[PDB]
């Protein structure tokens, strides 16, 4: 069940080209990076950092990645924000992942416009498919449908494996 | 989460007799068993929030867990609390303390508060009884000090084994902005106070 | 070097462009009051109205009429007695009485401030003490009027006679042009800034430069001040020449003369020029009289003239409100 | 078709001509180039010792305007840093702001003359390096010194557009002139004694008509053919500016569409 | 004090163009017109090196 | 001292960049309020937006040179939309821009050769 | 008919300003100054005028 | 809102009728209350019915069409859609006629 | 009625300058804020730039279009000045209470 | 300023942040009026002093 | 106590509180004060 989110230098068209496809549709696919910065120093990096991003995997778990970057605990609150707000912690220019996952058939295509606090970042694409096969028995052939509909100006970034793994994979684009 | 509450000691000699005046007429009994760690965020600079609530309180409910089973410390359910303090000028009135009822899901559990670097401090275990009235509930207390740090094995350490039963009616408001649940739940639990007054004398205590 | 109260200098002074052959003596070109500004008389927007002007922000950003405002605080050390001492010791919140809203956190061990510490607000800069458990230390130290800000140029500690110590503190405070500051040419065109348009908005045309400030055409015909005009037609002509154009009071030099000198460089023998709007790109129907001149950065700025009261201090004898200044 | 017809070029300016396009777009390009075009410039100095004659305040404002290399810029991570405002790091970090140094002293007794040369970047071939408009010189002048008047400055640049302070625009001015004779009469020339006789024909006037007749004048006619002429500071090559002009002008139109087709 | 650097109206850098300017109107027998040899076609800013006062040589000689 | 913050010129203070809202009066006509971006984007969707026969009105005007924004009214009347009229416009623009972005990157190096080289 | 100048939009006797004031009281009366002093300023912005 | 109940419950009905002959009725190509009907697997030739009325309105735009009013069109099911396809084959022969009329 | 701009001067309305016989030569003008809700009423219902546009000194107006907006009127009320359809539109967004209907 | 209604006057925040203008607590205000205090006297939409 | 600097020489006078204002290896009696360290926050506008 290989993951394969792709960043793109040619946005906008996802809202436009995918509906232009003659095929079927499903629901929402939006998620949100949220950079953090402790109001004082000390807690600066690593295990005890300014760094933090609760990660809004809105689509399924509804559970934030309560993660100070590579610090693995997860929770819905939110209430934890206020807990973190004890005369503490700020933000930084995170870029949210939001969109448009749709039913297709043997495979299905998650879609999301990506948004820096500076408004825009650049659309990501994903296609879930059966996992019994080895990584590339058909993944490039799946990418034939990344060329159908044709997709352009893709970034080289390649997160790789259900979808809970995408959480760590967010970092793969977050660390960029 | 604005908890509203009171306090009233029950000597153990009259305790279960009170329970007869309670559980027969109420939901429960439910024995409580939850291992605390009230970690203190020793931090710089002043003015620190420094208040007892400001110190963190990871809250591992374990009541169904074995008294000797080893997986507990980061597999059995945990929680966390800072909570706001009960209201100023809350004389005799049930104390109103907003609460962040944290929850968590990973093999890592405690670690994040030390990922926040927070130091260990005092610890105990809620171990009393609780009796429902819808969203409201009474929570009579038992808070034995654990036999060793991160040790779930009894006997534990009440300040006296002639332990006071710190009876404690309560409720949990979602948000304090409306007058509704204020006077409403205060009335219902004041009537609950009338019920306990048939066998006890609860009071507010500053927090 | 001169420690001096209230001083105002120019970041970038300039020679009057079109000047009279009578300044060589007034040593004026060596220490100008002026500053040459690509001016353009246009009726554009409505913020440059009835004796008022609108200036280009791009310019003020690179230094148009940027000035400095040194102020200096004098303070000696009176001694009557008997033998009553009064040193510049740093007030100690252990037996003073009385002085709040400091902060004295900015005084050195010397009880004096060190340049160039960013001073603002009612901050204090020196500290006094006058004898009378825990007694007794008074406070006759001088604070800093809130209305002022900025860093501290330098301090000079010497001796008086008298026979004690004697300190002087000077702080600098850059002052930029802001809506509401005065400017006027050398013809009594008292003007005030009405607005600050950024570079794009202003009529970029077609050369294409941009007016540094633009006065309104109704400040001409009634105040008959045809000199303001002439100067600008002549300043221009120290374009492709640099020939410092003399403006000598009575000479053969005429309008009809300078004009010929104009198309001589490719322009309109009369000052004018076509002008392109900043929003659209449309040519303006009318032709603009665009042409340099120097305007003088007048004193008395705005941030010194604003005033607001509301339950402030009051006299002791009459118990009515104090007068201007103070606080406030 | 075409759309542009360049004439002369140099190292600081780019003279050319727009063709099949509308007035709006013209202007809207003039503007773009004069304002919102990302660049590096220094926007924070810390002073240690300064016993020179230029005050600290006066240096900041001056050290600012001195142009720097920008080149690519909009192409992270390296060879381009994103605004220091929306950065993944905290406060100020070399990952989104380039550090500069100035340690000028005095070893002479005559007179010193410190130029833009004496500064020191870091060695991260950003850049970076300021510029040297002067011919085989050393850069724009900063300050003068006599005896012992060493100054010590820490400078760090951020990213900004003219809008935010005229300090950034890498663009001097622009010199357009659509309809050089007077086809559309978008202007009423002031006489004073004889019209087409007082106003000078323009160098760019020799590329059109419609003298003679008495057609009479047209009106179905819109202004096309615009004679622009962009000149850069020397901060970033002479377009550059233009090229990067539409890249962040298209993307400004897009913002719009995406905020209307998603919902 | 010293050339403005960056003309008031445009952006045309003028910090560079003076150490070289002064070495003509007093060292090459060319006119005020000579600046034209420095790329000063606009008014504009070119009245910048021209209308300027060298207020630092005559300020620098106050040594502390 | 009362100088608005410059950075508050290029950064929406939690203000929704775009806002689309009908009018009344007029019928089949809405009014768009782009914020912290104006005097450039606006002029285009006009002297170009009015080029679509589908249109019957083209607002556009900054309310005050202090607030960095601007409105845009479009009427049409009668079939759609007019959220679609301005987008069909915007699209026609981005694509008309490249028309020149390409000619530029094409004729540049082409008149770079005549001034010697080499290679 | 004719042309607007001070004769009619200035404090004249039977002045236009006078005539809507006075029919029908201030406002839209108060708006009159806002309209013309807004419409025209806007016209003039792109009409240019100077001497 | 009752009309919402009507069109929606009927939507589910037709979805059950959409099973065999996978007439997907994806709504992206127009968002009308008239509601799109479509087809499996699929330049595009549209498919529309309403009353229900068998108006084979193939369109893009608007391609050349053909129309019928067979059946009471209340009861289903899948077989009737199969008949629609049976018509649509003759419609393909008619596409060849469309190729004939081009010249 | 206050409100509320930035920059440290009092912006006021040009057509109101005549009554204050004073230009912008860097003049100062005083502001007195009422307190009690009973005076707030006086200086609203009796004294108001609006209800004061006609002093009884002369039973003639005391404010009127003057300066640039005036010079402008002439140079625009001329029947030599036509408006391109191109706006019109633009200039219609002041009125400020617009019928909505284009003339 | 050409852009203010006639009966309009531009008041700089610097001043607005130092005036008043008491205003008793109406039963219509309590909520609205409170927000002001909780805001601060340094935030335009704020206040100074509370009288009892 | 602190250090002071003379108007002419500039040599470190490093003189003590409450004494006499003057110098050491020279003359004149004034003196300014060394600039603090002090890395100071300065915008470039």
């Amino acid at each position: 069940p290989v993951h394969g989110v792709i960043y793109y230098s040619s946005p906008s068209m996802a809202t436009f080209l995918s509906p232009a496809q003659d095929n079927l549709v499903r629901t929402y696919f939006a998620q949100h990076l949220k950079k953090w910065v402790v109001q004082y120093k000390l807690y600066r990096n690593a295990v005890t950092p300014k760094t933090l991003e609760f990660l809004k995997q809105n689509i399924n778990p509804s559970m934030l990645a309560c993660v100070d970057e590579a610090t693995m605990i997860d929770a819905e609150p939110e209430l934890e924000d206020i807990i973190v707000r004890t005369k503490l912690w700020n933000f930084r220019q995170s870029f949210t992942i939001e969109g448009s996952i749709y039913e297709v058939g043997s495979f299905k295509v998650a879609i999301a416009n990506v948004l820096q606090k500076s408004v825009w970042k650049g659309i990501l694409f994903h296609v879930t498919y059966d996992g019994t096969e080895s990584v590339d028995l058909a993944r490039p052939i799946i990418q034939e449908f990344f060329l159908k509909c044709f997709l352009q100006n893709n970034k080289s970034v390649t997160p790789v494996y259900l979808d809970s793994k995408l959480l760590l994979q967010l970092f793969k684009q977050r660390i960029d | 989460m604005q908890e509203l509450y009171l306090l009233g000691v029950v000597p153990s000699r009259r305790f279960e007799a009170v329970v007869n005046s309670l559980s027969k007429t109420l939901d429960g009994p439910k024995t409580i068993l939850e291992f605390w760690v009230v970690y203190r965020p020793k931090d710089v600079p002043p003015n620190l929030p420094r208040q007892p609530d400001s110190w963190l309180r990871l809250c591992s409910n374990i009541e169904s867990h074995d008294e000797t089973d080893t997986e507990w410390s980061k597999n059995t359910q945990w929680s966390m609390y800072l909570e706001g303090n009960s209201e100023p000028k809350r004389e005799d009135k049930c104390g109103i303390r907003p609460v962040n009822r944290a929850k968590l899901t990973n093999g890592s559990v405690t670690e994040f508060v030390e990922k926040m670097g927070y130091e260990f401090s005092h610890e105990y275990i809620i171990q009393g009884l609780e009796y429902f009235f819808f969203d409201t509930t009474v929570r009579i207390y038992q808070t034995l000090i654990p036999s060793q740090q991160r040790s779930i094995k009894p006997p534990f350490h009440p300040m006296n084994e002639e332990q006071p039963w710190i009876l404690h009616v309560y409720t949990h408001v979602a948000d304090a902005s409306n007058q509704v649940a204020m006077a409403k739940a205060e009335a219902n639990l004041t009537k609950v106070k009338t019920l306990l007054s048939a066998f006890c004398d609860l009071k507010n205590v500053r927090l | 070097v001169r420690m001096d109260t209230m001083a105002n200098i120019l970041y970038y002074p300039q020679k009057p462009l079109a000047t009279t052959r009578s300044m060589e003596y007034l040593k004026f070109r060596e220490l100008p009051a002026g500053q040459n500004a690509i001016v353009a008389i246009l009726c554009y927007s409505g913020y440059n109205q009835e004796d008022s002007i609108i200036m280009n922000q791009a310019s003020i950003d690179r230094g148009l009429f940027r000035s400095i405002f040194y102020r200096t605080y004098t303070d000696q050390e009176k001694k009557i007695g008997m033998t009553v001492m009064e040193e510049f010791e740093r007030p100690v919140r252990s037996t003073t009485l009385r002085m709040k809203h400091g902060t004295y956190d900015k005084l050195e061990d010397d009880g004096l401030i060190a340049p160039g510490t960013r001073v603002s607000g009612e901050d204090i800069i020196i500290g006094k003490t006058a004898p009378i458990q825990l007694h007794a230390k008074r406070d006759v130290s001088t604070p800093l009027r809130s209305t002022e800000s900025g860093i501290v140029d330098q301090v000079m500690v010497t001796t008086n006679q008298e026979g004690l110590k004697f300190v002087k503190v000077r702080m600098r405070s850059t002052r930029i042009p802001q809506i509401g500051d005065k400017f006027a040419s050398r013809h009594g065109q008292k003007g005030t800034i009405g607005m600050t348009y950024r570079h794009e908005d202003m009529p970029f045309s077609a050369q294409g430069i941009v007016p540094d400030i633009i006065i309104n055409p109704h400040a001409i015909p009634s105040r008959m001040t045809v000199a303001h005009l002439v100067e600008c037609q002549l300043s221009k002509v120290s374009a492709l020449s640099g020939f410092e154009g003399d403006a000598t009071p009575f000479t053969d030099v005429t309008v009809e003369a300078v004009s010929k000198l104009l198309r001589s460089h490719g322009f309109q023998s009369r000052g004018f020029e076509v002008m392109y709007h900043g929003h659209t790109g449309r040519k303006l129907v009318a032709q603009v009289f665009l042409g340099p001149t120097y305007y003088q950065r007048l004193k008395h700025l705005v941030d010194d003239k604003i005033h607001a009261r509301a339950r402030g201090p009051v006299q002791i004898l009459t118990r009515q409100p104090v007068e201007g200044r103070s606080r406030d | 078709e075409t759309h542009i017809t360049i004439r002369n070029i140099s190292k600081n300016s780019v003279d050319f001509v727009l063709t099949n396009t509308s007035l709006a777009v013209a202007n809207s390009l003039r503007r773009v180039v004069l304002a919102e075009i990302p660049t590096v410039a220094i926007d924070l100095v810390e002073i240690n010792v300064n016993t020179s004659v230029m005050p600290d305040e006066f240096l900041a404002h001056r050290l600012g305007m001195i142009p720097l290399d920008s080149s690519n810029i909009d192409e992270p991570p390296p060879v381009g840093l994103e605004y220091t405002r929306n950065c993944d790091c905290d406060q100020y970090c070399p990952k989104c702001s380039v550090e500069l140094f100035l340690n000028a002293k005095c070893t002479g007794e005559g007179t010193m003359e410190i130029y833009a040369r004496d500064l020191v970047v870091s060695s991260n071939s950003s850049l970076g390096h300021p510029i040297l408009a002067d011919p085989k010189s050393r850069g724009p002048l900063i300050c003068k010194l006599r005896k012992e008047q060493e100054i010590s400055l820490r400078c760090i640049a951020k990213k900004g557009i003219a809008k935010e302070h005229a300090k950034w625009s890498p663009t001097s001015a622009v010199a357009f002139e659509y309809d050089p004779w007077n086809k559309l009469q978008h202007t009423d020339y002031w006489f004073e004694n004889d019209a087409d006789a007082e106003w000078p024909k323009s160098k760019n006037a020799d590329w059109e008509e419609p003298p003679r007749e008495g057609e009479p004048f047209n009106f179905q006619e819109e202004p096309r053919r615009f004679y622009m002429d962009v000149e850069s500071v020397g901060s970033i090559p002479p377009n550059e500016i233009m090229v990067q002009g539409l890249r962040i002008l298209q993307e400004k139109l897009a913002v719009l569409v995406r905020d209307l087709d998603e919902e | 004090m010293i050339i403005p650097i960056r003309c008031f109206s445009c952006g045309k850098v003028i910090g560079d163009k003076w150490d070289t300017y002064l070495t003509l109107l007093q060292e090459d027998n060319t006119e005020g017109e000579a600046l034209d040899k420095l790329g000063l076609q606009r008014y504009c800013c070119r009245r910048m090196i021209l209308t300027h006062v060298d207020l630092i040589e005559k300020l620098l000689c106050y040594n502390p | 001292m009362n100088q608005p913050e410059r950075y508050e010129l290029i950064e929406l203070m939690g203000l929704p960049k775009v806002t689309y809202e009908l009018d009344s009066k007029s019928p089949n006509a809405a009014v768009v309020t782009l914020e912290k971006e104006d005097h450039t984007l606006a002029n285009m969707l006009a002297n170009q937006l009015l080029s679509d026969e589908r249109v019957l009105f083209a607002g556009y005007k900054v309310p005050h040179p202090l607030n960095h924004n601007f409105i845009l009214r479009v009427q049409t009347v009668e079939d759609c939309s007019p959220k679609q009229v301005i987008v069909d416009a915007a699209k026609s623009l981005i694509t008309h821009l490249e028309e020149i972005k390409v000619n530029f990157m094409r004729e540049w190096e082409l008149k770079m050769i005549s001034v010697e080289g080499v290679e | 008919y004719g042309v607007v100048d001070k004769k009619t939009v200035g404090a004249s006797q039977g002045g236009l300003v006078h005539t809507i004031w006075k029919e029908k009281g201030p406002e839209i009366c108060k708006g009159f100054f806002n309209g013309i002093q807004r419409v025209v300023n806007y016209w003039l912005l792109h009409n240019g005028f100077s001497i | 809102i009752l009309n919402r109940l009507y069109f929606f419950c009927i939507q589910t009905q037709l979805l059950e009728v959409a099973q065999c002959a996978e007439l997907h009725a994806v709504q992206g190509y127009y968002s009308f209350p008239y509601l799109t009907f479509s087809k499996g697997k699929w330049w595009v030739l549209a498919y529309n019915v309403e009353s229900n009325s068998w108006s084979v309105r193939l369109l893009n735009a608007a391609g050349q069409t053909l129309y019928t009013q067979d059946v009471h069109t209340t009861k289903g099911t899948l077989s009737i859609e199969s008949f629609s396809r049976l018509s649509y084959l003759l419609e393909v022969q008619i596409l060849l006629f469309n190729v004939q009329t081009a010249c | 009625r206050i409100r509320v701009m930035p920059y440290s001067t009092f912006r006021l309305n040009l057509s109101v300058t005549s009554p204050y016989n004073a230009d912008f030569d860097g003049d100062e003008m005083n502001m007195h804020v009422p307190q009690s809700e009973e005076t707030r009423a006086e200086i609203q219902e009796i004294t108001m730039v609006p209800k004061q546009i006609v002093s009884p000194q002369s039973n003639k107006p005391v404010m009127g279009i003057v300066q640039d907006t005036l010079a402008g009127v002439r140079k625009f009320s001329l029947r030599d000045n036509f408006l391109t359809r191109n706006a019109v539109m633009n200039i219609m967004l002041w009125v400020p209470d617009w019928d909505g209907i284009l003339p | 300023d050409p852009n203010l209604s006639l009966d309009e006057l531009g008041v700089p925040r610097s001043i607005a942040k130092t005036l008043t203008y008491p205003e008793t607590v109406t039963p219509y205000n309590i909520y609205q009026l409170q927000e002001l205090v909780r805001n601060g006297p340094d935030e335009h939409p704020g206040a100074k002093y509370i009288i009892r | 106590t602190m250090i002071y600097l003379c108007a002419d020489c500039g040599a470190r006078n490093t003189i003590q509180a409450k004494e006499v204002i003057r110098c050491r290896e020279c003359g004149h009696r004034v003196m300014y004060k060394m600039r603090t360290k002090r890395m100071v926050q300065f915008e470039a506008r």
